[PDB]
């Protein structure tokens, strides 16, 4: 068995700074697809708004 | 004897294992096959009897002595090329293992060698078109058979498509004699030589010198030729005129019947224009594959002269000039082959990517060849000097007796331009042999050992190791002497090309 | 032999190909008599492609190639038959034993094509087993 | 009427047994089609669930007109035994229009039959031709 | 235990091949042999009084190229292609109703108007070249200017 | 040389609708008589500046 | 990464290209128009070409479809025809029968078994 | 000699005497050149294609029309439906003038 | 009778050739060779009989078994000419084409109401 | 009109749409040729017809064949 | 009114249009088509189906066969109208004004009393006279089967 | 190839970092972006991701997550472009 696409494994973090390394890596990753998030999803904003959103709900 | 162990050698490759071991096995089959080819052509065909000229199949093919001149010839150059899959040009395995990557190598020769050996024959045109898709064919396949490289796919695709169109000429000229006539036996026409559109014979040899790579439509075969591997390019690039430009030959043969003078003034455009290409092309080149694609051109635009002159010093002209110019463009090739195990390796600038398509690719990896092989750096030297045209080689006697044909027949234009086009060419020339050895004294004294052969293991250290194969070693020696000595049996090679006839008799 | 009767069959066909295609359009219920909802074009949902109800966004095998190309070859053989179907009275033993010679080069094709298994699509991907063996110390 | 393979849970294997010899729905011109493009009728046998929703929206608006849909057995109708789940949607008429309602856990193969009998008595009183004449 | 509910179908099928062979064997027989009656369409349609039974001629198929030449000549003989006489002596109308057909010899349409296959080096030749003309009207001039020898 | 060597270089590159185009052109000199092919010279020395 | 991608022979040392009119670096100004003047092959392993991640051909063996005997939405990840990666995406039949259990006595919780396997 | 000019059955063409005789002339030992032979060729091309008697064709049309002759009484009848190859035209005693069935024979 | 019968195969693989469905554009490449694969042998077939009579007429062939059926000397062929016409019409068991379990109805999941019956 | 080289127009931008016009021009010759033959009532003509098409269908299974493997090598990643 | 002209028209209107392979693979279909039907009538029946069963049966399935592997991927009404008009003016293939307008007939004759069709001289002459002609042909197809495998066949 | 140049990119380069809001909106090849346009951790990302939709380039997490001086990223941009790939059919016609 293989695991899908875009997976990753899950591992119990110890370290605080290394944490926000992975979590700042995953953020250009949510605005890298961003473009194809709207063509994908024929979303009626533009890509602009949908970087926008994402980048709120990390700072929550 | 070809076609029959043509079918042997299709099933039985197909059946044992594939290794290279046995991929070279049968490689040297079929050098057997083409050597057993020339035994029975010889024993059953000859000069003294082909003269008249005999009709075989149904007057579909027709042979006389000027056609079997040239398949013993296609027969030898055929031996030559094939003596270089069937052996090591190198020795080196890396190097060596791709002409024995591939099993149908063989066999796609062999289908050619049937196709090169009877287009001069044809006497019908309707296997004037069959034949010339035998060889145009085996051609595109032995193009593309190295079918994993992006190049060579490239190469086959382009020359699919040109050669179609060529095709598609060759065929329409061919309907409209049809049209005007309603026959189809080359001989049956000659009865209407004066009673058919003459420029629809010319339709037809537009479309064979397209094949031949001719400019306008050079254009192709320098592309081509720059990017197929350089053991492919040794035979695509010399075996097709071997057979076009004697059937070429034939059908001027039969045109100048009528003497028609606007069909000689657009050929002559066509020489005088190639000329000045295959001339002023090669000045400004680095590749060396592309630097002898312009020195082919210009070749066959020297050999056109004495097609298009066509008189009984034509026949001589074409004749020496057709044998000579194979075994020099083999010897070449050769070199080239071998030479490339002196390149160096890096340990940087101008990111040059080599594969083992084209080892050898520029003109400047020839550098110092002087110094790390002497011997085969004079043999190329001989081979280009006697492309050049530098008497007594060989390559002189070929301009000397096509300017001969030229001008007994009125052609001061062209035998003028060829005589400019000539030492233009020069120069490009003297460029392969100012990198073999005009830095020789400056880098005499050198710290060489990151040559590719030095690459090669070491075998016992007490015993003597050459350097280079003993057949291509023999073969390359053997053909730079036969350039460089023609001069002593000059004479009775020229007088044993008197006796070549086509329809001149008495 | 005339064909004056088959020329009618022909064009009557011709003219049934516009009848089918036009008696859907005269009988079907104007869009505003069923639902309204829109026509075809408007209605996106309605004209799209069917994919089970979830929505989503060719690299053939190399076998499926060699059989569409091993077509054309063996298509002109069988095609090149068909002169010697209507004379083969005419033509005797000596255009029987060229017929058959006619085969016989061809068949050494499809030997060559059987021993190469160039049509088999093959399993080069996947299908992999192996032997566990220990590596003692 | 070609109905369209909607089988979810176990309200499809009664649905079947409809087309089995016994009662041979194919007897009567019912033949199940796998495609909206093909079909007629929209058969909702089985739960409807949250995730499955949008799904069945989407088959749904893929069917041309004209178009019915049956609403089997108690989870389609009205969520049934899992009407207080946190992933199922109580009535299917929540998502689609419904034209008939047949009810049992599941229904019998007979009571499908009748939902059927029941649709087709509509189907063949209407006017869609005649209103033109008359209300238009 | 043959069930006649499934065999109902087929006996419908035999009736539809059964419907078109009918018709095409008699209609088309009836036109052959009506046509093969006489040269007039009050011959063809009344049946004569004195007139025996009626022989029915079956449609012909598997020709060559001698029934187009018996079609042509029986039409020259009696008005139609498969009528029908045995009188030994043909009338006087027989020797000056020879048909011939004159029809022209052009090239296919397709191939002197298609955007692509009209394009060829000796189409053009033929087409904008006016060599081969100038050189055959030649041998045209010539008959006329050898009618004085 | 340079600035005809410069020209003839631009020339080869692979590419169908130049090598196709060029064939087309040439069964033009199978249409033209004869005595036109001096300025067909003409006009190509001209179109290499 | 997400969006594109990017030796069998000796690293062969080519330096000092010239031609016959002059050297490379004398006409490396104008050799951009001259395509056999290409010093980068296109058949060397180590040619540079940006191509982009093209997805595998994903099919939607959806819900509505005869197999899927039930609700199922697989996912499959093929290599021409050859499957690579198969992804079941199960739960569009899920009900929550095991929270519904929990508020329900053993005789209630009863028929909630007989409509897990229908059959 | 291969076969040249072969009819749809088989046997010589309409042309294939002609094309014989060339053959003859010009493969003959008696001739010291191909003058001889030279009106067989033209033969054979105007067995072909007419050219020569299509023009004397053309001047027909022409001279008559710079004399004002009639075109329906110097030319020959014709019909050009073949429908309409009735027995009235084709001079039968009885014939009517009803179209003749050419739909199946 | 050849003749027509491919064009009719050029008329199926279009169905699908205008379309991107996935499901109905499945069924081109593999409806493709299906219908190349079995032409050769049912090509082949009616051959053998043309042969055997040495007539490409319809009425000839037929005409040319008063004494004896085809189906005696030739009952292999018969075989071969009925498994082979199941795979030019698409029929089961040579079904992959409009396979419902495996592409639905194949190129027809995109058919409707006219398109569908003709 | 086609002196001017109109038939450069009408030839698609894909590789594909050359093989095509080659199949398009030899049919030119084919049509050509049957259509002499039938009026000189010349079976060789036909004969003529005959390898023309036969020759020429296996002209397009070869350029196909290039094609396709063109095709092929640069989708030739196959790491997965 | 010769409509074979007009089939020509919409086909060379859509041949300076067509942008995608489909419509390219449209214009070859569109262009046997009329090369059938005018064989059917007038020249040769015979040829007009030996291209279907050979071009459209066997050569042109092909075409569309590779066009689903190869991919699908990505003027002006005056100039095209203007075009083909300009191509619609001059359509006479040939200078010969009297062999373009004057008619010619052939005289029947009766001395073949052996009559067979054209498919029976053909397979006559080329499986006796040019079997030279038949046994290259094969010979031709068969490095076909062999160019092809070794062409596309991977390993 | 890259017929790209360093002087030509850093246009693009200036033009698309001119979309944040920064304290000096004035930018050059030294620009920084913790001092010289003060950004944190969001803000940054955002720009880099911006440069990548301009430059056809994509940065990795190792050089993404190290930045302090913009000509690295000319510097990464001019090392990291590469041209688009062409169709098969594009290539030669
Ligand atoms: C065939 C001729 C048979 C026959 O003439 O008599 C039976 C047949 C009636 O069968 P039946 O009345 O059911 O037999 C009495 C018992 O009911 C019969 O009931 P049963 O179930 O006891 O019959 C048993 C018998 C099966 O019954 C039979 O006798 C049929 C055998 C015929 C086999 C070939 C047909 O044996 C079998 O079940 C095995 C036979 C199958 C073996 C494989 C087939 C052999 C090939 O008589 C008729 O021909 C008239 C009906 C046939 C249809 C005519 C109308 C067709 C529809 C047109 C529109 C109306
Ligand atoms: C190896 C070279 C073999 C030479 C064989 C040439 C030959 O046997 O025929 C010579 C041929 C004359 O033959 P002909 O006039 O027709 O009548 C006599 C026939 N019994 O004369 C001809 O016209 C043939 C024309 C081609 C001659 C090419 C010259 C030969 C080149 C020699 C190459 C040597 C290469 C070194 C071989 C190394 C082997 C390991
Ligand atoms: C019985 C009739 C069968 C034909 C029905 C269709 C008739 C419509 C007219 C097309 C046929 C005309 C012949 C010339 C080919 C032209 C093809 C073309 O250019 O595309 C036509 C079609 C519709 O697209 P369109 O809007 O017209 O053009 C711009 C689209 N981007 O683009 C498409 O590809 C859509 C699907 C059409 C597929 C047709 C396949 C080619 C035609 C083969 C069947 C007919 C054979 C030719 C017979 C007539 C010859 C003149
Ligand atoms: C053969 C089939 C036989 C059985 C089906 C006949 C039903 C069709 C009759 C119909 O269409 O009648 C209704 C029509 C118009 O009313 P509509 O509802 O808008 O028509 C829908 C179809 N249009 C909008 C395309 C026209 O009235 C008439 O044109 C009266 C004459
Ligand atoms: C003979 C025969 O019975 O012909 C009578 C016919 C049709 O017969 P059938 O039994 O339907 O033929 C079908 C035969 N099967 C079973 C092989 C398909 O029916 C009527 O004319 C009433
Ligand atoms: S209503 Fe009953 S039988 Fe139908 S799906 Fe729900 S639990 Fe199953």
């Amino acid at each position: 068995t293989n695991p899908t696409a875009f997976a990753q494994t899950t591992r119990y973090v110890k370290d605080s700074t290394e944490m926000r390394t992975l979590v700042l890596n995953l953020y250009r990753r949510y605005l890298r697809h961003s473009r194809g998030f709207v063509n994908n999803y024929n979303l009626d904003i533009p890509a602009s708004q949908v970087r926008t959103k994402i980048r709120q709900e990390f700072e929550r | 004897m070809l076609f029959t162990s043509l079918l042997l050698i299709i099933v039985y490759g197909s059946l044992v294992n594939k290794s290279h071991l046995l991929t070279k096995l049968i490689n040297r089959l079929g050098l057997i096959i083409i050597i057993y080819t020339l035994l029975i052509h010889l024993n059953i065909n000859t000069l003294e009897n082909l003269s008249i000229g005999i009709n075989m199949f149904n007057n579909l093919l027709l042979i006389n002595s000027f056609n079997n001149t040239i398949i013993e010839l296609i027969l030898i150059i055929c031996i030559l090329y094939v003596l270089l899959i069937s052996f090591n040009i190198t020795g080196l395995s890396i190097i060596d293992n791709l002409n024995y990557s591939k099993r149908t190598f063989i066999v796609i020769v062999l289908f050619n060698i049937i196709g090169l050996t009877l287009l001069p024959l044809v006497n019908d045109i309707m296997i004037l078109f069959i034949i010339i898709e035998l060889q145009s064919y085996s051609l595109y396949l032995l193009t593309a058979i190295f079918n994993e490289s992006h190049n060579s796919t490239k190469s086959a695709l382009y020359y699919f498509i040109v050669g179609s169109i060529a095709s598609f000429i060759i065929l329409d000229a061919t309907v409209s004699i049809y049209d005007d006539l309603g026959l189809t036996n080359i001989q049956y026409i000659l009865m209407y030589i004066d009673k058919l559109e003459i420029f629809d014979l010319l339709c037809l040899l537009f479309g064979l010198f397209i094949k031949i790579g001719l400019a306008p439509f050079y254009s192709y075969s320098i592309t081509i030729y720059s990017l197929s591997p350089t053991i492919i390019t040794n035979y695509i690039s010399l075996m097709p005129k071997l057979s076009i430009l004697t059937l070429i030959y034939i059908i001027m043969h039969y045109i100048n019947i009528v003497n028609n003078t606007d069909l000689n003034y657009v050929i002559s455009f066509l020489i005088l224009i190639s000329m000045f290409i295959g001339s002023f092309g090669g000045l400004n080149v680095i590749r060396i594959k592309t630097l002898l694609a312009y020195s082919s051109l210009l070749n066959v635009s020297y050999m056109l002269l004495a097609i298009l002159s066509n008189s009984n010093e034509s026949i001589i002209a074409y004749i020496y000039y057709i044998i000579q110019y194979s075994l020099t463009h083999i010897n070449i090739f050769s070199i080239i082959l071998v030479i490339s195990i002196y390149l160096p390796i890096m340990n940087n600038m101008l990111n040059v990517m080599i594969t083992k398509y084209s080892p050898i690719e520029y003109i400047n990896q020839l550098k110092n060849l002087f110094i790390n092989n002497i011997f085969i750096a004079i043999a190329l030297c001989i081979s280009i000097f006697s492309l050049i045209g530098i008497p007594p080689l060989t390559g002189f006697y070929g301009k000397y007796l096509v300017l001969i044909s030229g001008l007994n027949n009125g052609y001061v234009l062209l035998s003028i331009v060829l005589i400019i086009a000539s030492s233009i060419s020069t120069v490009y020339y003297a460029t392969i042999l100012k990198v073999l050895s005009f830095d020789t004294l400056s880098f005499k004294d050198i710290i060489s050992n990151n040559l590719i052969i030095n690459t090669s293991p070491e075998n016992n250290n007490n015993e003597i190791k050459p350097e280079i194969s003993n057949v291509i070693s023999y073969v390359i020696s053997s053909l730079t002497l036969i350039i460089l000595l023609i001069i002593i049996q000059y004479e009775n090679i020229v007088k044993g090309a008197y006796l070549v006839l086509l329809y001149n008799w008495v | 032999m005339l064909q004056d009767l088959f020329n009618n069959y022909v064009i009557l066909v011709g003219i049934l190909g516009l009848i089918f295609l036009g008696v859907n359009y005269f009988i079907v219920e104007s869009p505003r008599m069923d639902e309204n909802n829109g026509n075809i074009s408007d209605y996106i949902e309605k004209s799209g492609p069917f994919e089970c109800g979830f929505s989503s966004f060719n690299p053939i095998p190399i076998a499926f190639i060699l059989v569409a190309l091993l077509f054309l070859p063996f298509d002109l053989e069988v095609s090149s038959m068909l002169p010697y179907i209507v004379s083969i009275y005419s033509v005797g033993i000596y255009g029987l034993i060229i017929f058959i010679l006619f085969l016989l080069i061809l068949i050494v094709g499809f030997i060559y094509e059987f021993n190469t298994k160039s049509l088999s699509i093959t399993t080069i991907l996947h299908k992999k087993n192996k032997a566990l063996v220990k590596n003692l110390y | 009427f070609w109905p369209m393979t909607f089988g979810l849970a176990c309200c499809a294997v009664e649905m079947m047994h409809v087309s089995a010899p016994r009662y041979d729905q194919d007897r009567l011109g019912i033949i199940f089609r796998a495609s909206p493009r093909q079909s007629d009728i929209m058969i909702v046998a089985g739960t409807v669930t949250n995730k499955m929703a949008p799904a069945l929206r989407q088959v749904y608006d893929q069917m041309p007109y004209p178009r019915w849909v049956i609403s089997m057995g108690s989870c389609a109708n009205g969520g049934g035994y899992y009407h207080y789940s946190y992933s199922v949607v109580r009535g299917v008429d929540r998502i689609v229009p419904v034209d008939i309602y047949v009810p049992g856990c599941p229904p019998t193969s007979e009571a499908l039959m009748y939902g059927v009998f029941q649709l087709q008595k509509k189907m063949m009183d209407g006017q869609t031709h005649r209103m033109w004449y008359r209300s238009y | 235990m043959i069930p006649f509910e499934a065999l109902i179908p087929y006996a419908i099928m035999f009736a539809g091949f059964c419907l078109g062979g009918g018709v095409m064997n008699s209609a088309i027989t009836a036109d052959i042999t009506k046509r093969a009656r006489g040269p007039n369409q009050e011959i063809k349609r009344n049946v004569g009084e004195d007139e025996g039974p009626r022989n029915y001629t079956k449609p012909r198929y598997n020709t060559d190229q001698w029934d187009k030449y018996f079609a042509v000549r029986d039409l020259r003989l009696t008005g139609s292609l498969r009528g029908q006489s045995d009188n030994a002596v043909a009338e006087e109308s027989f020797k000056t109703n020879s048909i011939q057909p004159y029809s022209n010899t052009r090239r296919p349409w397709v191939l002197r108007r298609h955007i692509i296959m009209k394009n060829s080096p000796t189409k053009w030749a033929r087409k904008y070249s006016s060599r081969r003309d100038e050189r055959e009207q030649e041998i045209k001039d010539d008959y006329i200017r050898g009618m004085g020898e | 040389s340079t600035f005809i060597s410069s020209k003839l270089n631009k020339l080869v590159f692979l590419n169908i609708g130049f090598i196709l185009e060029i064939i087309v052109l040439s069964w033009l000199l199978i249409v033209f008589k004869v005595s036109l092919l001096k300025y067909i010279l003409l006009l190509i020395i001209f179109i290499i500046l | 990464n997400d969006f594109y991608d990017v030796n069998d022979f000796f690293p062969v040392q080519v330096d000092g290209i010239e031609s016959s009119l002059g050297k490379y670096e004398e006409f490396a100004k104008d050799a951009h128009e001259w395509e056999s003047w290409n010093l980068q092959n296109e058949d060397h392993p180590e040619y540079p070409v940006k191509r982009t991640k093209i997805r595998h051909f994903t099919l939607n063996f959806g819900p509505q479809h005869p197999a899927a005997h039930g609700v199922l939405r697989l996912i499959l990840e093929l290599h021409g025809e050859e499957i690579l990666r198969s992804d079941p995406h199960v739960g569009l039949l899920h009900r929550g029968t095991e929270k519904l259990i929990e508020s329900k006595t053993y005789m209630q919780a009863l028929p909630y078994f007989d409509r897990l396997d229908y059959v | 000699a291969p076969l040249q000019q072969v009819g749809r059955h088989g046997g010589p063409n309409k042309c294939f005497g002609e094309f014989q005789r060339v053959v003859e002339c010009m493969t003959n030992a008696k001739h010291d050149s191909y003058e001889p032979c030279n009106n067989l060729k033209n033969d054979y091309l105007e067995c072909r294609k007419h050219k020569v008697e299509r023009y004397k064709a053309f001047l027909m049309q022409k001279h008559a029309e710079e004399l004002g002759k009639d075109p329906e009484e110097i030319g020959a009848p014709f019909v050009r439906k073949r429908r309409f190859l009735t027995s009235k035209t084709l001079g039968l005693v009885d014939g009517d003038d009803y179209e003749i069935g050419v739909e199946k024979i | 009778l050849l003749a027509s019968g491919s064009i009719g195969v050029f008329g199926t693989v279009i169905v699908g050739w205008m379309s991107n469905s996935k499901y109905t554009v499945l069924a081109t490449v593999r409806t493709t060779a299906q219908l190349i694969s079995y032409e050769l042998v049912l090509t082949t077939v009616v051959f053998i009989i043309a042969l055997i009579v040495s007539s490409l007429n319809i009425n000839v062939i037929i005409e040319s078994q008063y004494n004896i059926w085809y189906i005696i000397p030739f009952f292999p062929l018969c075989l071969i000419f009925f498994i082979s016409a199941l795979a030019e019409t698409a029929r089961p068991p040579f079904d992959n084409v409009e396979a419902e379990s495996e592409l639905v109805s194949g190129h027809m999941t995109e058919l409707s109401a006219s398109p569908f019956v003709i | 009109m086609d002196l001017i080289l109109l038939m450069l127009v009408a030839v698609g931008l894909n590789i594909i749409d050359i093989y095509i016009m080659i199949e398009i021009l030899i049919m030119g010759c084919t049509v050509n040729t049957i259509y002499s033959a039938s009026l000189d009532n010349d079976m060789i003509g036909l004969i003529y017809s005959l390898i023309q098409i036969i020759i020429a269908g296996v002209e397009s299974a070869i350029g196909l064949s290039i094609l396709v493997n063109y095709n092929r090598i640069r989708n030739s990643e196959e790491i997965e | 009114m010769n409509l074979e002209i007009l089939d020509l028209s919409i086909l060379g209107f859509y041949s300076l249009i067509s942008s995608n392979s489909f419509e390219s693979i449209a214009i070859l279909v569109a262009t046997i088509m009329p090369v059938i039907t005018e064989l059917w009538y007038n020249y040769s029946q015979l040829f007009a189906l030996l291209y279907t069963l050979i071009y459209v049966g066997a050569v042109v399935i092909l075409f569309v066969f590779i066009l689903s592997v190869i991919n699908e991927k990505e003027s002006g009404l005056f100039i095209l109208i203007l075009v083909l008009l300009l191509d619609d003016l001059d359509d006479n293939e040939s200078n010969d004004n009297d062999y373009n307008n004057v008619y010619i007939t052939d005289y029947a004759d009766w001395f073949n009393n052996y009559n067979e069709s054209d498919l029976s001289v053909i397979g006559n002459l080329l499986f006796t006279e040019y079997a030279l002609l038949l046994l290259i042909i094969s010979f031709i197809l068969l490095m076909s089967i062999i160019g092809l495998i070794l062409i596309v066949k991977k390993d | 190839a890259s017929t790209l140049t360093k002087e030509d990119v850093l246009t693009r380069s200036v033009s698309v970092l001119r979309g944040f809001e920064v304290k000096t909106k004035d930018i050059d090849l030294q620009t920084t972006f913790v001092q010289d346009l003060g950004m944190d951790s969001l803000d940054l990302n955002d720009a880099l991701v911006a440069l990548e939709e301009e430059f056809d380039v994509v940065f990795d997490d190792k050089t993404a997550n190290e930045i302090k001086t913009v000509g690295e990223v000319v510097d990464f941009v001019l090392a990291n472009y590469l041209p688009t790939e062409q169709s098969i059919n594009h290539t030669i016609r």
